[PDB]
């Protein structure tokens, strides 16, 4: 799970920095969770008091979105949601959100 | 195997025409002994007039463009060659075959001399640059760089200096100048792991490098083996078979003033990690031990886990 | 000894269109040309979990946690409008005929059987009574599905377009003529008459169905129901979606064609328990459970396959039903 | 003997989208033509009001608190000054025959529960039902909000049957307590209207008009749509109010829930407020879960008892079983 999830933030740096421009734009519903995750550096022709919107936007809104995507698509135990091995598989996908928001929330500083 | 105190770096060396064979039975990536050779021939061709050392070298590996084609829709792979020229006679030349790959990666260095404050940090950091665009790196050529401007710079930090989130702080600056890259290090301990879990059978290691980096498939208690990492099998040095003779005795040699030995190569095992999941980047050197008595050359990656 | 063919296929008699529905004033539907249409539309819902959970992990721990964030979706609703409380359903229904004409075989001998089978029943006795069936299930609403039950006068108007204007006009009243009894008027008489004239193809047949349900001041419609594939998604997307046109609420040519067609008051189980669906194996879908089981011998492939290949009748309420089985279509043989 | 797969009914008490129009004084006594309430829009600026880390040791905090706000869209459905009665205006029908299963399984479990719901219906009659909701609709309990603070919630429920009215119903909802099961006279004539229509010997349409009087263009709160993660904070991401066709609305599911309240003996203390009819009986306003499965107060287990092991619980348990065997529902496995 941590494995997967390390090596899906990896993947997804190294992909979504494709091209060298983009910004607030329509259809950026996504921005709102991976304008500074999942997503390069910006234009640099704006006003320079802008450095708080990129460099505060942490990993908790796109860091959070992806772990409650695992945690809406994969599930664990439903019959025995009580056991050790769905709390270990909770804590192992808590554990990934809050390594993606320490890997992804450095996005403008 | 000394602790280095700093992390010199070369972001993007996109190189042409590597020797993609590295082994007689490995085909994908050059051999990191020759990133360590590399390393080492820096050490000569700048660490005379600087008085520092250059041991340590990370690998990355951005992409890796291959030349490779499948022969007549079979699932191997034949590597397509170049000519050569023609005889006396002028007909045709004994064609050996010899793979070939494109590359980038970047190189973290690690300079444990005491040459850093009597030279500022750029200074040192450009004119290893300098040097670097100038070697080849693996039977091959390094390319230089255009007009597209963005990796042209060559960091450099100070690990004697510092605090512990400090350290963290040119780790966050180091890990995001390589961010879609994958690490390479060397384990014994899964390897050893193998070994005593399928060591009922045999000991022999041959087996169990070619039955792990496999698709492998059984039956019921469809089913694939999984694994946490991707897995290579690499070579891990040189196992020398012969007495070392005498610098003259050896006919033909390269010079006559080193003495010459008989070598099969080694064959460990490799792996390729993201360099967000280990933390200190001192673990992602490429150290190499030597002894001249037991025919043992090894490219080791100690301190790692 | 004849044997019936591997791919028999049957063209579907009493084509119906979709319905449309729109929404007027009462004591205005006879001006029922400019009315606005019922308009799907999107609402959302705050659930909570209310099937019958398994009482074998009955923890406070997880059920408050249910009901501390339940669900919540986005259903969508077609209401009425504000002035609005009839209900105009619009459809139409072209009656082709040549009911026992297969429209693919793998047999000659089998074909002309089949052909001089159902030719022998419409000499022997005619289609008035599927005819009056079939103008009971236009005359009460039972096309309407559920905007029937709920109701005040539904006023049901059968048009026939011939050429390009109305031919004869009928003003029935689906609450006078009873939903489940099947009995006979003059009015209808002439209805049955019009339908049997289309399926013995001796003329041509175009009735459109106006109904006019009055519900209420804006009280809630029920059109079809479209099907979305939801495992389990991310952000919590649709679970209803209602079929549409072009912006217009509607109801599927399938279920229209699925309430015309209720016929079977002949299922050997009992009679009293209504009309169902006339299909092979004859099954209600609301209640899980398959009427004319071939336990029994009243099937519509034993039937047909006895009184095809061997000549010997079945009863005539069931000689009714064969043929109203053939008439609604589908694929037979092998 | 057990249950069905898939047990199902209808929505009995069916309600509709309301419409809350306002106006002028004293012509409420033929309110037809008036103007409605919309759904409009205006900015907010949000600085942050939330629950902050105890031992705030950066002053990073401090100063990204208030340096770098936020500013968003709040729809506001404010009345017109000149107005003061919130008009809200739906209508209700009621099916009938509420035994009668919309989508059964099996016929054996479909004839105990028949007949075991025509005893009740021929027994005990629906007055207690009929009562009760005809108190739920004699205050303003579907107004979920919209209740507190008033000078008069006028209600004025019609009964329609072709088009024309009958009479004129005049209440308060201040005279007409909150929480009492009482019984009156003509709030029984009502009742008993509720009664033919329940139990299946006739058919009923019921308009309701409550005269919420909030105040000369008071804030008045309509239901929120949802919204998801393809909208940014400008564009009305914090609240969107429910409406029609230039109108604000209320919903019909959250209405039908405000009007069926049967159950007050769930077991903490029915004095504490009464509660919102489910199986699970729950209650999302306080997130608490009453009608454990641990205890014997869950309806499942009441149906399962009423109508498969033969064990009849109290009368008042009945009350509730056929309340909600009355509100609809998925049922079964």
């Amino acid at each position: 799970v941590a494995q997967i999830c390390d090596e899906a933030l990896q993947y997804a740096a190294r992909l979504r920095e494709l091209e060298p421009g983009w910004s607030a734009t329509p259809g950026c519903q996504l921005h709102d969770a991976e304008q500074l995750w999942l997503d390069p550096l910006r234009a640099q022709t704006d006003e320079t008091f802008l450095q708080r919107r990129l460099r505060g936007d942490w990993p908790a809104e796109v860091g959070n979105r992806f772990a409650n995507w695992l945690n809406r698509a994969v599930s664990s135990d439903s019959q025995i949601l009580g056991s050790p091995e769905a709390a270990q598989w909770s804590q192992e996908l808590s554990k990934e959100l809050t390594m993606f928001k320490e890997i992804l929330e450095d996005e403008r500083d | 195997v000394t602790d280095p105190e700093a992390l010199l770096l070369l972001p993007r060396l996109s190189i042409q025409n590597a020797n993609a064979i590295s082994s007689p039975l490995t085909w994908g990536f050059p051999s990191p002994g020759a990133f360590t050779g590399f390393v080492h021939a820096l050490q000569r061709r700048v660490g005379i007039s600087l008085d520092i050392e250059l041991d340590g070298v990370g690998i990355v590996c951005h992409r890796f463009e291959a030349q490779i084609s499948q022969p007549a829709g079979k699932r191997t792979k034949v590597f397509n060659l170049t000519r050569n020229p023609l005889n006396r006679d002028g007909s045709t030349a004994a064609i050996v075959e010899e793979g070939r790959a494109h590359l980038e990666v970047s190189l973290l260095l690690g300079v444990h001399g005491d040459g850093l404050d009597d030279h500022p940090a750029q200074e040192i950091a450009r004119q290893v640059q300098e040097q670097a665009g100038a070697m080849r790196l693996a039977g091959g050529s390094i390319l230089p760089w255009c007009n597209e401007r963005f990796p042209a710079p060559n960091a450099e930090l100070l690990m004697l200096g510092g605090s512990d989130e400090q350290r963290r702080k040119n780790q966050r600056r180091l890990t995001r100048r390589l961010l879609p890259g994958f690490a390479l290090v060397s384990r014994e301990a899964l390897l050893q792991q193998h070994l005593e879990t399928l060591r009922t059978t045999l000991p022999e290691a041959t087996t169990l490098d070619a039955l792990l980096d496999l698709c492998r498939i059984n039956f019921e208690p469809w089913q694939v083996r999984d694994k946490p990492g991707w897995l290579v099998p690499i070579p891990a040095g040189y196992n020398a078979l012969s007495p070392l003779y005498l610098p003259g005795e050896v006919r033909n040699a390269r010079d006559r003033e080193t003495p010459l030995r008989f070598v099969e190569n080694l064959f460990g095992l490799g792996e390729w990690l993201s360099p967000h999941r280990v933390a200190a980047l001192s673990d992602l050197l490429w150290y190499h031990h030597a002894e001249p008595d037991k025919g043992l050359y090894r490219w080791s990656t100690p301190r790692f886990v | 000894i004849l044997s019936t063919a591997s791919v028999l296929a049957f063209e579907r008699k009493l084509d119906p269109s979709d319905a449309l529905m729109s929404a007027g004033a009462w004591a205005q539907r006879d001006a029922s040309q400019e009315w606005p249409a019922v308009t799907v539309r999107e609402k959302s819902v705050r659930g909570t979990i209310s099937n019958r959970l398994k009482t074998k992990d009955r923890d406070p721990a997880k059920l408050d946690a249910s009901i501390q964030s339940p669900n919540l979706q986005t259903v969508d609703v077609a209401n009425l409008p504000s002035d609005a409380d009839t209900l105009k359903v619009r459809f139409t229904l072209r009656v082709l005929g040549g009911a026992g004409t297969p429209s693919a075989c793998n047999d000659a001998a089998y074909r002309d059987k089949l052909l001089q089978t159902v030719a022998t029943y419409v000499n022997d006795q005619g289609f008035a009574e599927l005819a009056r069936r079939y103008a009971h299930n236009l005359a009460n609403a039972r096309f309407l599905w559920r905007n029937r039950v709920g109701a005040e006068a539904v006023e049901v108007r059968i048009n026939h377009i011939r050429q390009g204007e109305v031919a004869r006009a009928w003003r029935f009243d689906a609450l006078a003529i009873g939903l489940r009894d099947f009995k006979a008027d003059a009015e209808l008489d002439a209805l049955a008459e019009l339908i049997a004239s289309g399926l013995s193809g001796s003329g041509h047949v175009l009735l459109e169905v106006v109904a006019f349900a009055r519900i209420g001041d804006g009280q809630e419609v029920f059109p079809s129901q479209e099907l979305i594939l939801d495992k389990g998604d991310k952000k919590g997307q649709k679970s209803k979606t209602l079929y549409s046109v072009r912006d217009a609420a509607a109801i599927h040519s399938q279920k229209i064609g699925n309430a015309l067609r209720t016929i079977d008051t002949w299922y050997p189980d009992e009679d009293g328990l209504g009309p169902i669906a006339v299909e092979p194996y004859g099954s209600v879908t609301s209640q899980g459970k398959a009427y004319r089981q071939p336990k029994q011998k009243l099937d519509f492939y034993t039937l047909l396959d006895n009184w095809v290949l061997r000549d010997e009748a079945p009863a005539v309420e069931q000689q009714h039903y064969v043929i109203a089985n053939l008439i609604r279509g589908g694929v037979f043989g092998e």
